[PDB]
């Protein structure tokens, strides 16, 4: 508990990509989290939606 | 453009939806800027048989 402050800057830049890569398998309201199976789901129209 | 459709599929005409006639006859853009105009024409273009 000495070099706390470099340790602190390393695990809140490894927490904030950690954060980045889980909010993108976010749906944010959407039907899926992967556009893959969106697209093959629906219609152009409300995929693009 | 002037095509004469079957009042039964006028609704596949409209922009983003298909159908047979919208998939093989007339395709219409998606981002489309125009005016789907119709008018029944039984008196002409109908004849006997």
């Amino acid at each position: 508990s000495a070099l706390g402050k470099l340790q602190d800057v390393v695990n809140q830049n490894a927490q904030a990509l950690n954060t980045l890569v889980k909010q993108l398998s976010s749906n944010f309201g959407a039907i899926s989290s992967v556009l893959n199976d969106i697209l093959s789901r629906l219609d152009p129209p409300e995929a693009e939606v | 453009d002037s095509f004469v459709i079957r009042g039964d599929e006028v609704r596949q005409i409209a922009p983003g939806q298909t159908g047979k006639i919208a998939d093989y006859n007339y395709k219409l853009p998606d981002d489309f800027t125009g005016c789907v105009i119709a008018w029944n024409s039984n008196n002409l273009d109908s004849k006997v048989g």
